[PDB]
Parts: C-alpha cells; structure tokens; sequence
C-alpha cells in the first residue's frame, strides 16, 4: 500500500543483531557494558556548575566555559566545547538540536525523549514562547526569548537566574534540574 | 540535504510531550537502547570506520517516511548498521539472519559531498553576516531557516574541527574551521510568524560570507 510502514523485525532483534560486530572480534569485552558512563557518569553535575556559579562570581563560566568544566573534570564525550548562555532580567535562553538530539551530555545527561521528539525539533525555534508556555513555564511578556540550535560542535548549558529566597543556601542550590540546564524550565524554590 | 530531519519550522506539530521536571524514567527505556551509541563509538574511535558525522549523515539518508515513523535510538541502530554495510564489514544478510527477518537500511547517498571551501573569512564579534545562498544535497551542518539570512556574530570558536559536508561522507578534504555563534532576530527568520526574539545558529566559517 501507498505510504506504508517497511516490514521490519523487532526492534530489539535488530540492535542485538547488530551487536555480527561481536563475533567478528570488532567489540572489546565489557565495551557496550562499559558506555551504559551513560547510565551513571554523564548526569544532569550541570546543576553542580550552576551552584558554584551562583556562590562564586567562577561565574569563568561566561568567558570560557571549557575550562570551567575542565576543573570539575566535566569534559567528555558530546560537551568538549562548552559555552554557558546567561539568563537575565530581560532574557531567557533555550537549547534545542533542530537536526537531530545534540546536548552536552556530561553535564546535562543523554537527551530526554521530549527534546529529541519532532514537536520540540521543530517548534522551539519558530514559536519558543507558546512551547514553554504549554510545557508549564511562563516567560513573562518583557522577557526576550533565545533559542540556541545545536548544529556543530559548541554544547551548551543554561546558566538560570538565581530564584529569590534561596539567599545563603548552600551549594541546597544544587532546585536545579534538567530542565533548568536545557532552558525549558525555570529553577523553583519549594 | 533538504531532507525531512530538516525539521526547524515545520508547522503542524502538536504539543511537546513533555511538562516540566516530569519523571522522564531511566535513561534506557529498553534493553537495547545503549546499543547504537556504544557500537558507534566502536565504529568511530576503535575501528575507525567512519566519523560522527557520517553516523548523522546516514540517518540523514533514511527513507524519509521511514525516518518519520522511527524512533529516536532505533534510527541510529539503522544508521549505524549502514554504515557497517557500506564500509563492508557486515552484510545486510548478515545482519537480517542474525535478526531473523527484514532489517532495511538508510538509502544510498546521492552525494559524493564537497571539499571545505579554500576561500573564507575570518569573522569577528559584532559583525553582519549572510549565511551562503547555497544548495547543498549531502551532509551540511546548516538549518534550511537560516540560509541566505543576516545575523550578527556572537562568538568565534577557540578550537577547529572538519567541514561536516566533507567528512560527513568520509572525504579526505575535510580541512579544519572555527564557527561562530550567528544571532538572527526570530523575525529574519520567519517574518511576522514567531513568538521568538532571537535564534542562534552555530554555523561554520564556509557556511557565511560578510553581509
Ligand atoms: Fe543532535
């Protein structure tokens, strides 16, 4: 029939077939076992440079934020060159890979199944105000919104504003999540 | 390439499924789903079989109603296994016996790619660009919104990498090229139809030419 779907096996069928690559000797032992560093390692430790930025005017950060995630140890696979992009009174900033699923995922962990779907992909950059808005973060009417699209190799992080009634925490600070890294959602105070 | 994955304005789309800080569960939803990014990395850094940029290219290359009813991971199970097929380490038979049943795979290129140009400029913070009114059918690390489009330059890169157009489709003149943080006001990208203020494209130096 007209536009239908490929015959297909089993997804999962699929992927551990492909892992004919194991016996042809092309797969170290423990390799695929040792990437799922995804699991563990790369995490949503962005919420850890956010704190320190916020406690230490490190906030570094801004000017060369590779060498910021370099002191932490940060670097990685996907966030080997990192820019941090400010939030300001006037400004909110939001990440997005229009072309495929690009993020720092070291720090921000791999990406949501959200941020890869094609609404995200292919809405955030033309209408970010309504997408946030539907997705339960309103930007006020005198804030400008800007969308950073993930085509070549800088990965970003969101550095949020600091939310008031959080003064004197400790880096406690560490109220941001995910969302708040990838500029969706706004750091909250309970 | 013009493909489908060129998604950035498309209209039509629904509601991102998504609130925020909802529960999006474990990283892995299934058994398999660390498979495609652990068996490119075996492709990319132990075999050296092909770049990253040849892993987006041939997802890229997925039929396009085929692309548009895959999952995120199992696109990259298909691409992955392409790129295997097409080095010929594997075979598809291979492969579909191993499966036991159909395992269709990205189309070929129809593209041999284009070497980094020889002539660019180099760009500083605060100046207009255009970005090139220029077709390209292989890998381009370009968003079809931003071409022939004005922007100010944001941030030049510290560090060079490879034009995507060459070592996207494996080409031995990749070269090397910083790229600079473009900002476009949202509308210079889609007129009166956007709720934007602006957009930052991060767009190599062979992509742009003075405003
Ligand atoms: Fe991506």
């Amino acid at each position: 029939t007209e536009n239908a779907a490929p015959a297909q096996a089993p997804v999962s069928d699929r992927a551990w077939a492909l892992f004919a690559l194991d016996g042809k000797g092309l797969v170290p032992d423990g390799y695929v076992e040792g990437w799922k560093t995804f699991e563990e390692d790369f995490s949503p430790r962005g919420a850890e440079l956010v704190a320190r930025a916020w406690t230490d005017p490190f906030r570094l950060l801004l000017t060369d934020g590779t060498a910021a995630v370099a002191q932490y140890g940060y670097l990685g696979p996907q966030g080997e060159y990192i820019v941090a992009v400010e939030d300001t009174p006037t400004l909110k900033n939001v990440i997005v890979c229009s072309l495929c699923a690009c993020t720092a995922w070291p720090i921000l962990g791999l990406p949501p199944t959200w941020y890869k779907s094609f609404e995200y992909r292919a809405r955030v950059v033309r209408e970010p105000r309504k997408v946030l808005s539907e997705m339960g973060t309103e930007i006020a009417s005198d804030i400008e919104i800007r969308v950073y699209d993930t085509t070549a190799e800088t990965r970003y992080m969101v550095l949020p504003q600091r939310p008031a009634g959080t003064e004197g925490w400790s880096q406690q600070l560490q109220i941001v999540t995910k969302d708040c890294l990838i500029g969706v959602a706004i750091p909250q105070v309970p | 390439m013009d493909g489908v994955h060129d998604l950035a304005g498309v209209q039509g789309f629904g509601k991102v499924p998504h609130t925020v800080n909802a529960d999006i569960g474990p990283t892995f939803h299934a058994e398999w789903e660390h498979l495609p990014y652990s068996l490119m990395f075996a492709g990319v850094a132990e075999l050296g079989a092909f770049s990253v940029d040849e892993v987006r290219y041939v997802v890229e290359r997925m039929e396009p109603r085929h692309y548009m009813m895959t999952p995120y991971y199992e696109r990259y199970v298909i691409g992955v296994a392409t790129l295997m097929v097409e080095k010929g380490i594997l075979t598809q038979d291979e492969l579909e016996s191993l499966a036991g049943g159909p395992f269709p795979l990205s189309r070929p290129s129809e593209s041999e790619g284009r070497p980094a140009p020889v002539e660019t400029t180099t760009f500083e913070v605060g100046q207009r660009v255009r970005v090139r009114d220029e077709y390209v059918p292989g890998h381009i690390r370009m968003p079809a919104y931003c071409r022939g489009r004005v922007g100010t330059i944001s941030h030049r890169t510290t560090e060079k990498w490879p034009f995507p157009d060459a070592i996207g489709h494996g080409r031995n003149d990749a070269g090397e090229e910083p790229t600079y943080h473009v900002k476009f006001a949202a509308e210079e990208l889609f007129g009166s139809d956007t709720d934007g203020g602006s957009v930052v494209v991060d767009l190599f130096e062979g992509y742009l030419e003075p405003a």
